[PDB]
């Protein structure tokens, strides 16, 4: 009953069109189109299968290809229509003004996006440095604590001594390093704790890049299958 | 973790002239001290201890060669500084600091781990940390390789140490392509034996008449006669290339070059043991890891009598605008390569607010009948339901688990894992193809999952259980085999191989396309295909590593593959093809396989082998995804490698004064002048320390190159905005003017460069087949290499200029036949056109066969003797078809009236001359020479899927190669397809002789 007018019949596609059409679909979801007689693809199992239109083994009851399908009908069909909903317009300059905007808005979100990613990936890139830089901080103070531990083990004795002597100056002198060396340690503690801040700034920032581009990526497939939808329609509308 | 910069400092690149360093005494002290930032530590410590007397308690110190310094580097390592020599600037401090220590530990192995971590570019030490059994057990059960590859070095020493420093760079067999050997008068070639007499070291030549076939013994034999004992031996002019191995002299790559190019090949005799002393015998020893102790009711997976459960907890978070966004699910798939084993599930549907499932997923798969490579691929997705009743779905985090552990454990009990950021372009709700694991960065969002329990341990069956034995068509199983790799498979054809399966090993190249009608779903047809396997006939290396591919997962199947490529894979060809297989080394399950044990085995017993794996392990330890992979590998390979490790670490150092540079010019001195950027480079190349590091060590392009000393006056910084540095470097190798004096290499640092690296590779494999099948199409496949992120080496071609450059200073159409015309006077000038005509035709049929991006005046360059090549490549395949959506197979290279009166000489009309039509011809050959080695091409693609190349992420981007090639025709169509083609792109010209038949 009828050929070529039959929705799931789809022609000159190719096999990776047929792939993007049967992405992630229900199994029984199916279309015909040309070989290389023509092919039957079947969703099953996550996959999708081939199965070749010679009649699949022979000898046949083909009668004709529409009986095949009609006959297993293999239950939901990949129809022409509703595609074709898509595009509204009646002429081809209608049809080319609306290409022209679409290809447009198109081409600007893409440039947003390209742009976002290297923002995206340059925050990735900055904040991993800077976890290296406070692990870097963390091992430089716990060293310049130990000096601190190993000066008073020390020290401990010898300014006990000193004083048996009555000099003041080596004492003074003894205690004068200790001072260098916890103004040292707070200034080391200090340049961590501002890295600390950059870092959950720097990772608050990452979050709304992220959150961001989850927006776009939708939106930019959208609009792409809508310009690649126009387009389409203006290749069949005009002469070939 | 690895290095934030290349910089001496943190948030410092350069330190200055002079730097206060503060210095930590074992008594407590602390003591600031200018230093110079080149100065030694010997020089330091000697200045800090003589400071030290002025400050209390330096009665507590001893000499001060009784310590050594440590400090915290970029890396957050605590490094001992054994080497005293090393300079201030050198020392990748994190902060200006030294602390004073005495020397403890095993000396010997800090040593060698911190030479090893520089290499690697991570530290040693962060291997012993991590908690993973599998991690620790590779680390030690790889060491059999490290020991078998050593032993078998120092077999038959000092040649075998000779055989692996300077292994033979040959073709893979001896048979001489015919019109190679029509260049041979009487098949004998004329050689030039030079050689350095002792005292005033003189060069003495010696040109001799020699049979092609003759053995490199029978080469010295001749050089003696013209004045027995084999105490002699050969190497190339100019360069590191020995000829060791008794091999036809024109087996010999360098010789084989010397015929096709009509050069005089000049040889340098010199004496056995000359080269045999100043080899080091390389000494591997048993690391600390492998010394040191450690792990401080079961059931078969067939009587498990339940169908496949995972239950999908909750996550962490999601990074989701939730004005944007409706609701959050997680996608799973239970996949067998990229296929899937059953039908993908998804949980409910949950708040982006609160991602909370606590779903148990069922899937339609009988847990005995799961395959041992099967794996639970997942994903969280976002779901907006704005627009009519249209629904997008965008994926927001990925991750893989293999369903068996390396111990072939079934998963069991509670799992939570660390999801990967979605790769830019994928826009498929999983990632099958991603690696397997968890995130090693925690601040990701974390999916709680939960596995069965069996009230036990549940492990694959053992191979002996699985071995359970429960006319028109021979001419259609030849027609399936003959297919490519990406042809469509039919459920009919399925069933028709899976029926004649045991017919099929009397064509064993079928394995592939018999493999993918196996129903990896059912342990019935499973067990039958591993019996088949097991007793399968070995194929071809070039068809074997298809079964190393993303879509052939099976231990077994992998197996048989590397079996292939020990048996049949020519050192020549694993040279050839390694980018592919370092880069399949990324779909394997497990960080201890067959393919990690050859590669090594082969890295670690010839050193040309060794510097490219070397190479392209360490420009990816950048990527989390692969660095653990990489990184264990790599650390098993500079403990084996012996001395190739101190010129390693020299390449390494050179390499990172080259980041740190154009990093500072990048960022620093961004809004700077040519001229002030110019005379920074100038006094910072001057500096000693910069001298040392870039002076003397081998060219990472080529390691039988020597860079030697640096021509200062010949480095720039090139004009384009990326700021490239070219550097020239003398040839240090005593008969460097017989090979080139000036060793050019342009230092970039910004573009991702492995796409121009691939596109090289694969003009390289075209011109070989071209060659082999008697067809001189000369291309320039230069010198190209990633060395880290976005961050490479690129070799110059001298003499030559982009069409722009040769426009200018001179403009019309005939400007470039005029060009070649003036530097090719007289007799040489027919030789110049062929040449570019030759030339120009591989061009154009390689270009138009990838899609590489489009030609220009600026990315077309022509050598002075007319050799026409590309440069820039940078995209390939369908690159255009998601930004324009327009279906077409593009000519990037459209030879306008300049090229068309260059091959025509001068000529009127130029499409009807003879030269047009002898360069259709070539142009028409060179098509069908790549078609007919299609599968090889397809395959080199398929392998690469897992890179991370942008324009190269599914099989459905392959399918380009698939049109240009036209697969799906027949060869007469496909050549019909080509020529159609040319004649759109170039408005006419292009004809041929017959059509019905297509004969003469
Ligand atoms: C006057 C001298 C003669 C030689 N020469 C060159 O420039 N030789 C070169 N050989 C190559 C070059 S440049 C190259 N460049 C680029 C970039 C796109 C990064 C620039 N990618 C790839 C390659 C590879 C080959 C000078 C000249 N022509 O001005």
């Amino acid at each position: 009953m009828s050929l070529q007018d039959a929705e799931w019949y789809w022609g000159d596609i190719s096999r990776e069109e047929v792939n993007e059409k049967l992405r992630d679909t229900a199994d029984g979801t199916f279309l015909v189109r040309d070989a290389s007689d023509y092919t039957l693809t079947l969703r099953k199992g996550g996959n999708n299968k081939l199965i070749k239109i010679f009649g699949f083994s022979d000898p046949l009851t083909f009668s004709s290809v529409v009986e095949l399908i009609n006959h297993y009908r293999l239950l939901y069909p990949v129809s022409k229509y509703q595609q074709d909903q898509v595009v509204k317009e009646d002429n081809i300059e209608a049809v080319g003004k609306k290409l022209h905007e679409y290809n447009t808005q198109f081409q600007e979100k893409s440039r947003e996006y390209d742009r976002l990613y290297e923002e995206y990936t340059r925050t990735s890139q900055e904040i991993q440095m800077k976890r290296t830089a406070i692990e870097a901080f963390n091992e430089t103070i716990k060293i310049f604590e130990e000096q601190c531990q190993t000066q008073e083990r020390y020290s401990k004795e010898y300014i006990e001594k000193f004083k048996r002597e009555g000099n003041e100056k080596e004492i003074q002198r003894i205690m004068h390093n200790y001072d260098k060396l916890k103004s040292r340690i707070s200034e080391i503690i200090d340049s961590r704790r501002r890295l600390e801040e950059d870092l959950k700034k720097q990772a608050a920032e990452y979050r709304e890049i992220d959150k961001r581009m989850n927006s776009i990526k939708p939106d930019l497939i959208q609009l792409r299958k809508t310009r690649d939808q126009y387009l389409m329609w203006l290749t069949q509308k005009g002469v070939r | 973790p690895p290095r934030p910069s290349s910089g001496e400092l943190w948030g410092i690149h350069l330190m200055p002239p002079r730097i206060l360093v503060e210095c930590l005494l074992p008594n407590g002290m602390i003591v600031t001290l200018e230093c110079l930032r080149e100065a030694t530590l010997i020089t330091i410590k000697h200045e800090l201890f003589k400071e030290a007397r002025k400050y209390p308690l330096h009665q507590l110190l001893q000499d001060e060669s009784s310590y050594i310094f440590v400090s915290v580097t970029q890396e957050a390592e605590r490094e001992e500084f054994f080497d005293e020599t090393r300079r201030l600037c050198d020392l990748r401090l994190f902060q200006p600091f030294l602390k004073v220590i005495e020397p403890v530990g095993n000396r010997e192995e800090k040593i060698l781990n911190r030479e090893i971590g520089f290499a690697i570019g991570m530290p040693v030490c962060e291997f012993d940390m991590v908690k993973d059994p599998e991690v620790q057990d590779f680390r030690r059960n790889i060491l059999n390789v490290c020991k078998e590859a050593v032993d078998l070095r120092d077999l038959n020493s000092p040649h075998s140490r000779a055989m692996y420093v300077y292994p033979p760079n040959v073709e893979s067999s001896p048979e001489l392509p015919k019109h190679i050997y029509n260049k041979l008068d009487k098949g004998q070639i004329i050689v030039v034996i030079w050689v350095i007499v002792s005292p005033n070291n003189d060069k003495q030549k010696y040109t001799l008449k020699i049979n092609h076939d003759c053995v490199p013994e029978q080469v010295i034999a001749e050089a003696i006669r013209k004045k027995y004992q084999g105490k002699y031996i050969l190497k190339v002019c100019g360069c590191d290339e020995y000829f060791l191995e008794k091999y036809p002299l024109s087996q010999y790559k360098y010789i084989r070059s010397c015929i096709m190019l009509g050069r005089m090949p000049n040889l340098m005799l010199m004496a056995k043991e000359s080269l045999y002393s100043q080899l080091p015998m390389d000494c591997f020893t048993m690391p600390s890891y492998s010394r040191r102790i450690s792990t401080a009711s079961t059931k078969s997976l067939w009587v498990i009598n339940s169908a496949l459960r995972i239950k999908i907890l909750c996550a962490t978070y999601v990074n989701v605008n939730i004005r944007d966004i409706d609701k959050i699910y997680v996608r799973t798939g239970i996949y067998h390569g990229g296929e899937p084993l059953c039908d993908n599930v998804n949980t409910q549907r949950v708040p982006c607010s609160n991602p909370r499932w606590n779903e148990w997923l069922n899937y339609d798969i009988y847990i005995p009948d799961l395959p041992r490579a099967a794996r639970l691929c997942l994903s969280i997705c976002s779901v907006k339901g704005r627009k009519g009743a249209k629904e997008e779905h965008c994926p927001l985090a990925w991750g893989n688990i293999n369903l068996f552990d390396y111990t072939d454990t079934l998963v069991s009990g509670k799992m939570a894992l660390n999801l990967w950021p979605v790769p830019h372009g994928l826009e498929d709700l999983l990632n099958p193809i991603g690696v397997t694991g968890s995130n090693p960065n925690k601040e990701t969002p974390c999916l709680e999952l939960e596995f069965d329990w069996f009230s036990s341990v549940v492990k694959f069956p053992d191979m002996s259980v699985i071995e359970e034995h429960a006319e028109n068509d021979k001419e259609q199983l030849k027609a399936i085999s003959t297919r490519d790799p990406l042809s469509e498979i039919t459920e009919q054809e399925k069933d028709f191989l899976w029926s004649h399966r045991h017919y099929c090993v009397t064509i064993p190249e079928i394995l592939p396309k018999l493999l993918l009608s196996v129903k990896w779903n059912s342990r019935d047809e499973v067990a039958q295909m591993y019996c088949l396997v097991k007793d399968w006939p070995p194929i071809k290396p070039e068809q074997a590593m298809e079964l190393l591919d993303c879509n052939y997962p099976d231990p077994m199947v992998r197996g048989f593959a590397v079996r292939c490529l020990e048996k049949y894979l020519t050192d020549d060809k694993l040279s050839q093809y390694l980018i592919q297989l370092v880069q399949v080394l990324k779909y394997e399950q497990y960080l201890d396989n067959l393919l990690v044990r050859f590669l090594l085995k082969k890295a670690l017993t010839n050193q040309r082998i060794g510097h490219f794996f070397f190479w392209h392990l360490k420009s990816e330890m950048h990527n989390k995804t692969v660095s653990q992979r990489f990184g264990l590998l790599l650390e098993s390979y500079c403990r084996a490698c012996g001395m190739y490790l101190k010129h390693l670490n020299r390449q390494v150092e050179a390499m990172e004064k080259l980041i740190n540079l154009t990093d500072i010019l990048k960022q620093e001195k961004k809004d700077e002048t040519q001229k002030v950027q110019m005379k920074f480079l100038v006094e910072q190349m001057r500096r000693p320390d910069f001298m040392d590091a870039l002076q003397g060590f081998l060219s990472p392009l080529n390691p039988a190159h020597q860079l030697g000393n640096l021509r200062l006056e010949e480095c720039r910084i090139m004009s384009s905005a990326k700021r490239p540095l070219w550097l020239n470097w003398e040839n240090p190798d005593i008969m460097s003017e017989l090979l080139f004096q000036n060793n050019e290499i342009i230092f970039k640092n910004g573009d991702d460069l492995r796409q121009d690296m691939l596109t090289l590779q694969i003009i390289r494999i075209m011109e070989n087949i071209w060659q082999n099948q008697g067809l001189d199409l000369r291309m320039l496949p230069y010198g190209c290499l990633s060395i880290g992120d976005c961050v490479g080496l690129i070799e110059v071609v001298r003499n030559s200029h982009t069409i722009m450059q040769i426009q200018c200073k001179g403009f019309n159409s005939h400007t470039l036949h005029q060009w070649l015309k003036d530097k090719n006077k007289g007799e040489i000038y027919d030789a110049a056109i062929d040449l570019f005509t030759r030339s120009c035709a591989g061009y154009c049929v390689a270009t138009f066969i990838l899609g590489i991006g489009d030609r220009h005046n600026s990315n077309i360059m022509v050598k002075d003797d007319g050799q026409l090549f590309h440069i820039d490549f940078g995209h390939f395949l369908d690159h255009k078809k998601k930004k324009f959506g327009y279906k077409r197979e593009r000519v990037p290279f459209v030879l306008t009236q300049d090229f068309l009166i260059v091959i025509s000489k001068g000529a009127q009309e130029c499409t009807k001359t003879r030269e047009f039509e002898r360069f259709q011809e070539m142009c028409y050959k060179a098509y069908l020479a790549i078609r007919q080695h299609a599968n090889l091409f397809i395959n080199l693609f398929s392998m690469m899927l897992g890179s991370g190349m942008p324009e190269l992420q599914s099989f459905d981007d392959i399918a380009y190669i698939r049109k240009t090639l036209a697969l799906d025709k027949t060869e007469q169509e496909a050549l019909e397809y080509f020529m159609k083609q040319m004649n759109d792109a170039h408005h006419g010209g292009w004809t041929t002789k017959m059509d019905w038949i297509f004969h003469t």
